[PDB]
């Protein structure tokens, strides 16, 4: 029974959810933007592996280079550090761990597939979903095998379908990033609506009528 | 039972406060039934405002009829 | 005739609207995005299903694999589970039923074909609009018959026309998804000032003049 | 002369434009999307109507089937019903009339050709602009005549140009769809800004200083 | 036909308030007729602020005579 | 000990954060908008360097002009002056340096890569992230070679791939600038909440009960 | 030494900012929205100046008409009148002139380029930013020379490059307009806070305790 410590409780709770709710979203958006930066780099590079073949509708495409690059990206993103973790929003040094219940809740609210949870020995961390990129790497292998020493040969008719699939995957990643960013309109706005806990000090400090 | 010149003044507004409670409760219920319209939000502000206005007006009436004769009884000598 | 519990009923009304109006729409967009991702997987698998022929305009197009894959996707998306229902927004466990009037009121604002209402034995549920996939899967059978052991033989012009129809269908699906996502401005935008029912707490707390 | 009635008129006019300003945009978008879905169905059905002739550059074009289907589409969308109306937001039963003044003030903003206003006996209604579709279905007859029993025989040199023009027509109609959909962002945001007339109650309720 | 000093002051405000209240409705119905422009919204906003600020001026110009005459009564002895 | 100087420090620290917290934000957004203004001038000005290649699928692409323009943009934006620095928001004249600690603090919450800190002799400054643009001008070299006197001979498939990469980079920079502008919703809002230190002067004057 | 002169000072000061600080922003917004309406009219007019060329991928674009129209618009806004000036918010009659000090000091936060200060012989005025519009006018002739007597022919790749550049320019201008309108958050709300100068008539008039 005290009203002087209730304001301290309010002050510490407001900052106790800043790194629990909004800071988590901040690090999630930052790491996903880093992921999209890497993907955009690897896509911009990809413009430089096409040649005409037999001077016809056939155009070569380099598969071994793309496979190597995408697999390297996955491997660099498959570890656990400050650049490839979503929760619990590590910063500075080391790796902070999380329990099963809150990680599951964050996964459910973020709407991500099951292959996003990893165990860092002690606790659990949430990583970026690699399902779309792995799917594209497996499907680009559906175009054959690197029989030529350099790259595969394939006609415009197949190229249109392959580019359509690539654009579909890219726009899926774009929509995932857009959903994550638009989560801010439903996170920061209610954070500012919840900062109105300051009424707990405003109205209770106007209670000087208790002492006239 | 007993009622002075202030109790009846307060009860004069009581005939509308109950009506407005019923109306605002129906407003919340019908908003819960369907919230996809600004018409109900506008009616909500139209009705909560009338509620606050009734309550504040009744408080003003009782306060002013307290002060009307607090001064008269102060110099009652 | 009470005011102490009117604030509680306001709070519970806001709580019920969130999971009956906003949470429902979130589950709708989530399941529909899962649907679009599955279809994107299917379209990505299309790349390794073409073969140049006659060293001319002819391209063998696989139809048996496409028919089987689309039929399988329809079968897995025609049942009722947590990953197929959009209303009444199943979550956690079990399947919840809905009435006719509310189903109609949801279909009127979702802009979906009426050929989506099915009964889960006891009550009624709303499912994803599968009509475009159906029309496409019977239309692809209109390109001929699978007389060949592997795939259809077909010149470039008919392939171009079929691909134009395919991409038109896919932009229709994409614009459906765009409408569902843009319904952020139709749901969250009005929920942001629907949460202003808290005036029934704040503006009914300045009535302390009633007790001076 | 009182203020309860002006609050009532605010709460009434905030909805008088919901079904008269935004609802009109809603049914416009819905009917035009259904239009585009039907057109995409016709395009998909058109695909399997091509055959190589003389085993060379010649590809038969099925003129009669396209002409019949587009004539049927013109006939069925030349009427005035719930699936072929734009104005005055007909729903439920019958067809609602309208005067020419608001029809002009609407078509001025919709940026549509004049040849879209018809009279339904009593009043005036707006239908989808068939001018691109009608001009293209007239042009398709200007590139030959169905002398053959089934379909025209014609080289791909002009066929590719004709298909490019047909895809350009699809692109124009799709851009019209995009403009009508973005009309939401020009109206839905405008509506959510205009719903801030509620200051007419917020400020006129805090003037209680009339009675303390 | 009574009208005291406070009623006299309120007389100079009622005729102004009535005009604003009649024109705010003529702004609102026009806005509801053609809401596609922001200029008419600005005009309606200006008329509403006109009405409310004049009403508030009336509200305050009476409580400021209230305390003057009350202080006169306090020293009226 | 006194509490009149608390009123003056309330003024002086609002001054000390008006141009040190919101001031740096407005300067950063202004210089970033100028950056993208110049970049969009370049991009729109890029359009007039396309020629048909042999009147066919080939379409010549200019690389040397783009190389020189982008390298000039980097060189002009790699220095430290009034229009190339973010923090400490130098304005008026000279160049204002900043200490490493505050530079890192501002880098962490501005969400920029570590390759952005430049030292102007004495201290540190934070500039725009030029890594996407410099990697773009580096990879455009890998698109081929300018063996021709004027421009590179470029086919439609590789051109479409390169344009996809370019638009991906463009929308990435859109996302970056949108985040920077939306940081107003995070900073100006808290500054307008923090200007409520005026209550510390209003309320510390309503304590006049000490002197009746 | 007087308090009634303090009240007169407040009365004249609250007017010395209402039309000299907030009024400036209001008139700037009005004239800039008029300019944007002119731009939208130009865009709507241009939207119907397109055609296919050679019945293929080539597009006709009217360069001379857009050049003439936009030069007319620029040179009509290059003058100084009631509809082409930002500061000092000219109205009524004549043209209001200004000196260096306040003009520079307020274009500092209006964030306009140097080539926006015009001299009406005697004094100085602030006009809209014609630089992006003049840049579009200049680079619309970067497509080449109008060989045809009517309009230019250019392959579709160049057409989408040019349209993307134009869209980038118009969206940059839209962001400028959005920033200038959002400046109300720093002007109108700040004036609403600053009007609290009447506390001198509120609080210092409570000093009737000096007269009992």
């Amino acid at each position: 029974i005290s009203d002087a410590e209730i304001w301290d409780m309010v002050s510490q709770n407001i900052s106790a959810i800043g790194d629990s709710y909004l800071g988590v979203y901040e690090n999630v958006v930052a790491v996903y933007t880093d992921f999209y930066q890497a993907f955009s780099d690897i896509l911009s590079k990809m413009g430089g592996w096409l040649l005409p073949g037999k001077d016809g509708n056939t155009v070569k495409l380099d598969v071994t280079s793309l496979k190597n690059d995408l697999n390297s990206l996955v491997n660099k993103y498959n570890q656990i550090n400050s650049n490839t973790v979503l929760f619990p929003a590590q910063s500075g040094s080391g790796v902070k761990v999380a329990t099963e219940a809150e990680a599951r809740q964050w996964l459910s609210e973020l709407n991500l597939p099951n292959s996003c949870l990893k165990s860092y020995g002690s606790g659990y961390v949430v990583t970026v979903d690699l399902t779309p990129l792995q799917k594209m790497v497996q499907d680009i292998d559906g175009l054959g095998a690197p029989g030529k020493d350099s790259k595969l040969e394939m006609d415009n008719a197949k190229y249109q379908a392959w580019q359509s699939g690539f654009k579909a995957q890219e726009e899926n990643m774009k929509t995932t990033l857009q959903t994550l960013t638009q989560k801010y309109s439903n996170a920061n706005s209610l954070y500012d609506n919840l900062v109105k806990v300051l009424s707990s000090t405003i109205s209770s400090s106007l209670e000087t009528a208790k002492s006239f | 039972p007993w009622s002075g010149y202030l109790d009846d003044v307060s009860a004069k507004f009581d005939t509308g406060v109950d009506n407005l409670q019923t109306q605002v409760t129906e407003a919340l219920d019908k908003l819960a039934a369907k919230p996809s319209d600004p018409a109900l939000l506008a009616a909500y502000q139209s009705k909560l405002s009338e509620y606050n206005l009734y309550r504040n007006a009744q408080s003003n009436t009782v306060k002013v009829f307290k002060d009307i004769d607090a001064a008269i009884i102060q110099n009652f000598r």
